C-alpha cells in the first residue's frame, strides 16, 4: 500500500481519491492518504470550496516515484509534486501516520470497482494524451479542450485524444463511400485497431480515461471522446468476439458508478439510443442495455 | 446554414451553384403478382442538378439495371445521386466547379458531404423551401428521354429556353418554380393551359412554348388562379 502525503491544507476543499471523496475544512490537520492499493493508475482531484467552478486533479501511479500535495498560495491550488530524497519521504510519512493525520483509502475488498473502471487505462499513455514530459503524474481539469476541439487554442494544455471523425478521408476509402459510412468495420479494425491503437487494450484505456475525465471533471471533450469510440464500435458490423464482451463490461461499470444527477450533461440520448437499439450491436451489449434500462428508461 | 425565404436572393448573384433533387432517381410501379402479393418494378429516373443563375440542367439519367441485385434501393438512390453528383463536380474545369450545392432533401447531405469530402470548399447546404423540382419529368420532353433511355445518360438542357434574353434569373427562377408547382398541383390543367392555343409552339431545342411578353403574363396569372383554387377547396376556404 502506498501514500500521498499533503504538506497542509490551508483553504477549505472537497479532495477525491477516484470515487471516494471527503470534506476538509480551512486548516483542518490534514495530512494525506494512505493505503492506497498498488497496481492500478489513480487520481486525486479537488473542488475548493469558495469556487465550485474548476474542479482539476492529477493521475499518476505510486510505483512511479514518492508524490505529494502542496498548497501554493500564489498559484491558489492544490499542486502535487515529486519527493526524489526517498529517505526524506519514507521519514515525513511515517511521523504523519504515527500521529494519525490522514485518511486512509477506504476499499471494500468485495468491490472491484475501482479495477473494473480503470483495467486498461496505463499511466504512460495518459503522459501521451496529456503532454508534460517533466513530471511523472498528469494535470486534467474541467475546462482542458481536445486536440479535435482547438482544430474546430493553447496547444500546451490540450488533450491529445485520437482523433475521430466519421466525415473524413481516414474514415471513409474512395470507392466505399456508402459501405464504409454505413459499416465502420474498416475505420474501426484497419485504421483505428490495427494502425493507430495496435490492440484493442490500448483503444479501451483511452476509452475509460476519456470517461474518467468526463466524470470526474466535467471536461466536455473527454465526453465527446468516449461517446465516439463508443459508436465506432457499435456501428461496425465485423468487432471482435472477444472486444465486444469486454465493452459490455467496460461500460456497464461507468454506467453503474456514473452519479444519478450529472446522467443529463455526461449522457448523449443520440449516441446511446443507436448503440442500444438500432446499431449492428445493438444484441451484444446485453449488461450494458439492462443497467441503462433499469437507471436512465428518461434517456431512452 | 439553410436556403429559405429570407436567403432567397442568394440564387442569382455570382458564385456558382447548384440544387440537386433526388425525388426522381429511384422510382416504381407497384402491382399485383399471381399469387395475389405486391411487388415493384423499377421504371428509369433521374437526377435532377440546377444552376439557377444560368439555367443549365444537367439531367442524369438513371437506367433501371443500376438497381440489380441490390438491397434497400431507397437508401442507395441517396448515395447513387451523391456518387453521380460527385462524379459531375469532378468532370468540369475547377473554374466551373459550384461553390455550394444546395439539395432539396436533408436525407442527401451526409451521402453527398461524404462524396465530396475531397472538395473542402464545396459548401453542402439544405433548404427550407418546399421546391417543386420532382414535377420535372411532367415535362414531355424531360420524361421522354428519360423513359427512352437504354443504358445510363447524361443529357444538357437549359430549362429557361431563352427567358434570360428578356428577363432577369431571379425572374426566370420565379416563373420556372410557378408553371413546376402548377404541374405539381394539377398536371392535366396546367398542361391545357400551357398548349391550349396551338399557334404557339414550342421550338425543337426547347422545352416550354414561345409565348411573347405579354403573353406569358397571361400565362402566369392563370397559373396562380390554378394554384389558389386548389388552396381555395384543401383547406375549405
Ligand atoms: C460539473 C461536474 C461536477 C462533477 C463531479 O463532481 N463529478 C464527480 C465527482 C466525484 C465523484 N465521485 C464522481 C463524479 C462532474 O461534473
Amino acid at each position: 500500500m502506498n501514500t500521498v502525503p499533503f504538506t497542509s491544507a490551508p483553504i477549505e476543499v472537497t479532495i477525491g481519491i477516484d470515487q471516494y471523496s471527503f470534506n476538509v475544512k480551512e486548516n483542518q490537520p490534514f495530512h494525506g492518504i494512505k493505503d492506497i492499493p498498488i497496481g492500478h493508475v489513480h487520481v486525486i482531484h479537488f473542488q475548493h470550496a469558495d469556487n465550485s467552478s474548476m474542479r482539476y486533479g492529477y493521475w499518476f501511479d505510486c510505483r512511479m516515484g514518492n508524490f505529494y500535495i502542496q498548497y501554493d498560495p500564489k498559484d491558489g491550488l492544490y499542486k502535487m509534486m515529486e519527493e526524489r530524497d526517498g529517505a526524506k519521504f519514507e521519514n515525513i510519512v511515517h511521523n504523519f501516520k504515527e500521529r494519525q493525520m490522514m485518511v486512509s483509502y477506504p476499499k471494500i475488498d468485495e468491490d472491484d470497482t475501482w479495477y473494473n473502471l480503470t483495467e486498461f487505462v496505463q499511466m504512460d499513455k495518459i503522459r501521451k494524451i496529456v503532454r508534460k514530459d517533466e513530471n511523472q503524474f498528469s494535470y486534467v481539469d474541467s475546462s482542458m479542450t481536445t486536440v479535435q476541439e482547438n482544430e474546430l487554442s493553447d496547444p500546451a494544455h490540450s488533450l491529445n485524444y485520437t482523433v475521430i471523425n466519421f466525415k473524413s478521408r481516414e474514415a471513409i476509402r474512395p470507392g466505399h463511400e456508402m459501405e464504409d459510412f454505413l459499416d465502420k468495420s474498416y475505420y474501426l479494425n484497419t485504421v483505428m485497431l490495427q494502425g493507430i491503437f495496435k490492440n484493442s487494450s490500448n483503444y479501451f484505456g483511452e476509452l475509460q480515461f476519456a470517461f474518467l475525465n468526463a466524470m470526474f471533471f466535467g471536461n466536455y471533450g473527454s465526453s465527446l471522446q468516449w461517446h465516439a469510440m463508443i459508436e465506432l464500435i457499435c456501428s461496425s458490423a465485423t468487432v471482435p468476439k472477444h472486444m465486444l464482451d469486454k465493452l459490455d463490461e467496460i461500460l456497464y461499470y461507468q454506467i453503474k458508478t456514473l452519479p444519478e444527477q450529472y446522467s443529463d450533461i455526461l449522457l448523449n440520448e443520440r449516441v446511446w439510443n443507436i448503440c442500444l437499439y438500432s446499431s449492428f450491436q445493438k444484441n451484444s451489449l446485453h449488461n450494458t442495455e439492462k443497467i441503462m434500462e433499469n437507471k436512465y428508461p428518461e434517456l431512452l | 446554414g439553410a436556403m429559405n425565404s429570407s436567403n432567397y436572393a442568394e440564387l442569382f448573384n455570382n458564385d456558382i451553384k447548384l440544387f440537386v433533387d433526388d425525388t426522381n432517381v429511384y422510382r416504381v410501379t407497384v402491382h399485383k403478382t399471381f399469387e395475389g402479393n405486391v411487388a415493384t418494378k423499377a421504371i428509369n429516373g433521374c437526377i435532377f442538378t440546377l444552376n439557377p443563375k444560368t439555367g443549365h440542367l444537367f439531367l442524369k439519367i438513371i437506367h433501371t439495371s443500376v438497381w440489380a441485385g441490390q438491397k434497400r434501393l431507397s437508401q442507395l438512390a441517396k448515395w447513387k445521386t451523391a456518387e453521380e453528383v460527385s462524379a459531375l463536380v469532378r468532370s468540369l474545369p475547377k473554374e466551373e466547379q459550384p461553390k455550394q450545392i444546395i439539395v432539396t432533401r436533408k436525407a442527401m447531405l451526409d451521402p453527398l458531404e461524404v462524396h465530396m469530402l475531397d472538395f473542402p470548399n464545396i459548401a453542402i447546404r439544405p433548404t427550407e423551401l418546399r421546391l417543386p423540382f420532382s414535377a420535372a419529368m411532367s415535362i414531355d420532353k424531360l420524361s421522354d428521354v428519360v423513359m427512352k433511355a437504354t443504358e445510363p445518360q447524361m443529357v444538357l438542357f437549359n430549362i429557361y429556353d431563352d427567358w434570360l434574353d428578356r428577363i432577369s434569373s431571379y425572374t426566370a427562377f420565379s416563373r420556372l418554380t410557378l408553371l413546376l408547382r402548377a404541374l405539381k398541383t394539377n398536371e392535366e390543367s396546367a398542361k391545357m393551359i400551357l398548349l391550349s392555343d396551338p399557334t404557339i409552339t414550342i421550338k425543337s431545342y426547347h422545352l416550354w412554348p414561345s409565348f411573347t411578353d405579354e403573353q406569358w403574363i397571361t400565362i402566369e396569372s392563370q397559373m396562380r388562379d390554378l394554384i389558389l383554387t386548389e388552396y381555395g377547396r384543401k383547406y375549405n376556404v
